[PDB]
């Protein structure tokens, strides 16, 4: 239930890069 | 046929189940605030939890919900302020009296949803003649403490509350509005303070209006003090506190008062230290300087150091346009003292940044023998939103408890100082400001 | 034993702060 | 010598600064200067000899700055 | 919330909105006559005018008492309402077991029998690991540090790329 | 666990142990103990580190106290989320992120001279969308000018140009004039303020545009890991998160005498106690002290 602890900052300012849709749902209804 | 737990143990189960919609939520916490139920956190938080997970929402329910949170005093940002998505879609099918409560409930718990205040204050200012000016006074306090600076509704409320005569705590509102609002019309303040004659049902409202009028330094009304005099035991430490903060910013005289305000004041940080947050803590040392008011010997080295820590860690927290004002006043202390080239300059700077004695730290601190002088610089944060732009109470608050530690402060507001054209002008404004206050040196 | 209290209960756990403080306190003097 | 300043000096920028640079010529140098200006430097100096420079503007001293608290907290 | 509030028994609830609780406040200008009426249990009393304004003196300041955290919750109900989503389309799958008797054995080729059994196990897979609830936890712990070191940023919590692409349409279009 | 310039930054939170803290020094200076001098020293790049090292002690606990609004649709779960942060922002000395992003924008480049220069230099803080669509405005007006674009406010190429990036940024969504006319300023409060209503609409619009950018990458990202997860047998799954629970529990076991590694471990003990006390009462909750 725990996590890497970081001590890291973000120097950029970006998009936050939206993952892209899997495909369980449509092998599961396959 | 008469019992508080029972029924508590009523409502408990009835809001304890999966499926409670929004019109049991909304009379619950009604029934719950009638009740007066501040011993019981789980039952509060329970109902705020159904609150949030309600979907369906119409304007009778949420509206009790809305009143029922701000007057049982009971404070989560994240429940009531997912309840402005449920107040902007039904905002056009809320009644006026409806539409107060909701943005005065709104804007007590400081939600910043921008589209609501905007939606609101136009509702307002189309049709003026559908609120009672308790409407408007709890629409206005709902947009000054939801984070817009809107002087429209200001105006208006300006208007209405000079056209119409309101009542007691109507004005005390308003006043707490235009105190936060930072505006200081005396137009409309006066037509505010003449409303304070008629006998005041409640103590709070008082003690927000003297916190108002030292906010704004207007002055200590005698209508004001003497109801805060006589009704010093409806207030929480944290409200006696704000009340003696105004009512020592405005320049009250009463040492009446301020014996029956301390006497709510100091038992209590005698049986809890920490309870009160340092700004309080601060106020307090401001209200028990400035009118010389006494308070127990714990207490006093007590807020006296907690004046230096608010003191502190405001400054480390400095806005940036502050800070920038600030090295600007203290390179014209530099080259208004004396010091032709950069490097004396910055030397001058440096040096001016000696220590307080309560343990802070001051940015211009000039000293000659035993006389010192102390410069302020006043950015726009402690300013006036009107075009007077007069610095507000609380740089006055700061002026006069460094001055009973030895400093004789001159204030360097920022309307003026950057409306000069360069440096020279600028160390001659300084200097002349240190002459009026302190001709020695 | 049970029933702590309510502000050891309202702490967030995992979140650093820790060693954001422990890199203040190695990276601080070390720049000083 | 030559000197390349943020800001054109003042007369006590070019004495201390004059000061500041014979530590850079151990015997009994005169130093003569040529100085320029580049606002890139954000304040201090740099010092070019011709065959050596001295890089004292605080462009330099804020760079360096970040090389070494980003290399530092990679290290802990 | 603020230090002054000026709600109370002024265009408050006159009566109860669902038939769950029964309230009605009898308010005269002085103070209010309530009687809440909750099934078994009712009670009544006179709520004073300086009592519902001296309720907001202290606050109760409300605050989760979360497992982990606030925001490891919130991911973390996330992830079961998508185990919910997963489970409602297995819940719509076609019971084999109904086809598992002998006529049903022989009757079929030998291939499409092992395939069908394959397609039983199969089943049972993915309906035993749609249901570890107790992986939700260390799922929401690997979404968690990202975002939370997206959110130690230099310039803001809250900065994005619409907020600083306007400020730079401000900071381009200035003098310089 | 207060070390006198962390305890000033922890006097305007609202968070559990930075006013946990807060309140065991106050009340140590209740009894009669000495305010220790702030110190007036550590130059402008030690203050500036020092105030991003102590701003972080605010932000990242606070963060893990704001829900994300995941899964929920509307306005105001956003709102709520953007509030939360911007309060959090103000929590931990920082201005409004307009304020704060144009001083980076300032601070980057105080020392440039050409125009394709600044867009070298804010590189990193404004979308590639955006830079790549000044930096063509920025070729178009370099070809017919025959100069470099400088840095100027009233040259004819930096007129030109910003005469058009302010059309492209029209077309992106961004009204220029309202965010010029408020972070300019006008004279008369009346049509000042009705203007600072509009730049309010459009922030408004922008940082919950920003918010629901990363609630949506949060939600994509955690239907990833759950769609990877979920395709697993139970055995693997079980193995996996049995091993990275002991290798994270090994780590902080490891490294002693350090303060991070000792309050996470406090923290497995008191999620060890959420779950026992949770066993002994489950349809009332934890055992909370009243």
């Amino acid at each position: 239930y725990l996590a890497p602890l970081r001590s890291d900052f973000t120097e950029e300012i970006t998009a936050p890069k939206v993952a892209s849709a899997s495909n369980l749902v449509n092998e599961w209804n396959n | 046929e008469n019992d508080v737990p029972a029924i508590l143990k009523e409502i408990d189960s009835l809001v304890s189940r999966e499926a409670v919609s929004a019109k049991e939520v909304s009379d619950a916490a009604v029934a719950l605030t009638y009740l007066q139920v501040k011993a019981n956190r789980r039952l509060w938080g329970k109902v705020l939890e159904k609150a949030g997970a309600a979907q369906d929402y119409d304007a009778a329910s949420l509206t009790n919900l809305l009143w029922a949170i701000n007057t049982g005093g009971v404070e989560h940002f994240k429940t009531v302020a997912e309840l402005a998505g449920p107040a902007v879609s039904l905002l056009p099918s809320l009644s006026p009296v409806q539409l107060s409560i909701v943005v005065e409930a709104l804007g007590g718990a400081g939600v910043k949803n921008y589209e609501l205040y905007n939606k609101a204050s136009a509702v307002v200012v189309s049709k003026i003649g559908e609120f009672k000016p308790a409407e408007i006074a709890r629409v206005l306090y709902g947009v000054a403490f939801g984070g817009v600076n809107d002087v429209a509704l200001a105006k208006a409320a300006g208007k209405v509350f000079a056209s119409t005569e309101v009542d007691s705590r109507t004005a005390a509102q308003a006043l707490y509005a235009l105190a936060k609002l930072g505006r200081a019309d005396k137009a409309t303040v006066d037509a505010l303070l003449k409303s304070f004659k008629k006998g005041t049902e409640s103590a709070s409202d008082a003690a927000a209006a003297s916190f108002a009028l030292g906010s704004l330094s207007f002055k200590a009304e005698k209508a004001i003090v003497d109801a805060l005099k006589a009704s010093a035991g409806d207030l929480a430490p944290a409200q006696a506190v704000e009340a003696a903060y105004g009512l020592a910013l405005s320049g009250a005289t009463d040492a009446e008062a301020f014996k029956a305000l301390f006497g709510v004041v100091a038992p209590a940080i005698e049986k809890a230290p920490d309870a009160l947050e340092v700004s309080s803590l601060a106020q307090l040392h401001v209200a028990s300087t400035i009118s010389g008011a006494k308070l127990p010997a714990a207490v006093g080295s007590f807020v006296a150091k907690a004046f230096g820590l608010a003191a502190d860690a405001a400054r480390l927290k400095r806005s940036s346009a502050e800070s920038a004002l600030v090295a600007d006043v203290a390179a014209a202390t530099a080259v208004a003292f004396g010091a032709q080239y950069r490097p004396e300059v910055a030397s001058a700077v440096a040096s001016y940044v000696k220590t307080a004695p309560d343990g802070s730290v001051l940015d211009i601190a000039i000293t000659k023998g035993d006389a010192k002088v102390l410069v302020q610089a006043v950015p726009s944060s402690l300013l006036t939103s009107t075009t007077p732009a007069k610095p507000l109470g609380h740089v006055a608050a700061y002026s006069k408890v460094r001055e009973a530690q030895g400093y004789a402060v001159a204030v360097v507001p920022a309307n003026e100082f950057e409306a000069l054209p360069d440096q020279k002008a600028k160390a001659q404004y300084v200097l002349a400001a240190i002459k009026k206050v302190a001709p020695s040196f | 034993a049970d029933a702590k209290a309510l502000d050891e209960l309202r702490k967030p756990k995992f979140s650093s702060k820790y060693l954001i403080q422990h890199v203040s306190q190695k990276l601080i003097p070390a720049v000083k | 010598c030559t000197v390349i300043t943020a800001e054109p000096l003042d007369k006590l920028e070019r004495v201390e600064l004059t000061k500041k640079a014979e530590k850079f010529v151990d015997a009994g140098f005169k130093l003569v200067m040529q100085e320029k200006i580049d606002k890139k430097l954000l304040g201090g100096f740099v010092i070019e000899f011709s065959d050596r420079r001295v890089d004292m503007s605080t462009a330099k001293k804020v760079e360096e700055f970040n090389n070494f608290v980003n290399k530092l907290v990679l290290s802990i | 919330l603020t230090t002054f509030t000026f709600s109370g028994l002024q265009d408050a609830p006159v009566a109860a909105l669902s038939g769950s609780i029964k309230l009605n406040v009898a308010a005269k200008a002085g103070k209010a006559e309530v009687t809440v009426a909750a099934g078994a249990a009712k009670a009544a009393t006179q709520v004073s005018a300086a009592a519902l304004r001296k309720l907001s003196g202290s606050k109760i300041s409300l605050a989760e008492v979360a497992r982990i955290s606030v925001l490891h919750s919130s991911i973390q109900n996330y992830l079961l309402s998508l185990s919910n989503e997963r489970y409602q389309l297995l819940s719509q799958w076609p019971d084999f077991t109904t086809m598992y008797g002998k006529d049903f054995y022989y009757r079929a080729h030998p291939e499409d029998l092992k395939k069908f059994y394959d397609a039983a196990d199969e089943y049972y897979k993915l309906y035993e690991t749609v249901t570890e609830f107790d992986s939700l936890s260390a799922l929401a712990s690997q979404v968690v540090p990202n975002y939370a070191a997206r959110r130690r940023s230099t310039v803001h919590p809250a900065i994005g790329s619409t907020v600083a692409d306007g400020a730079f349409t401000n900071f381009l279009l200035s003098k310089q | 666990a207060v070390s006198k310039k962390e305890v000033l930054y922890f006097l305007s939170s609202k968070d559990a142990e930075s006013s946990t803290a807060v309140k065991s020094y106050l009340k140590s200076l209740y009894a009669g103990a000495q305010v220790e001098a702030t110190e007036t020293d550590a130059s402008e790049l030690i203050a500036q580190l020092e105030k991003k090292y102590l701003s972080a002690q605010v932000v990242e606990p606070g963060v893990h106290n704001i829900a994300l609004p995941l899964g929920e649709s509307g306005s105001a779960p956003v709102k709520r989320y953007a509030a939360e942060l911007f309060n959090l922002g103000a929590q931990a000395g920082f201005e409004c992120p307009f304020i704060e992003v144009s001083k980076k924008f300032g601070q980057e480049t105080a020392t440039s001279e050409t125009v394709k220069d600044v867009l070298n230099k804010t590189k990193s803080y404004v979308s590639a969308d955006y830079n790549a669509a000044l930096n063509e405005v920025l070729s178009s007006v370099e070809a017919e000018i025959n100069g470099p674009v400088l840095f100027d406010g009233k040259t004819e190429g930096f007129k030109k140009f910003a005469a058009k990036a302010k059309a492209v940024a029209v077309s992106r969504g961004l009204p220029a004039d309202t965010i010029l006319a408020y972070c300019a300023g006008s004279a008369n409060e009346d049509a000042a303020d009705k203007v600072s209503k509009e730049f309010f609409t459009w922030f408004e619009s922008a940082y919950t545009a920003d918010a629901a950018a990363e609630v949506k990458a949060i939600e994509a990202e955690a239907a990833s890991i759950l769609d990877r997860h979920l395709a697993k047998p139970v055995a693997q799954i079980r193995k996996e998160q049995a091993s990275a629970y002991a290798s994270l529990l090994k780590r902080a076991e490891t490294a002693k005498g350090a303060k991070w590694a000792e309050k996470y471990l406090e923290d497995v003990k008191a999620v060890q106690w959420f779950d026992a006390s949770v066993a002994e009462a489950p349809a009332s909750g934890p055992k909370v002290a009243a």
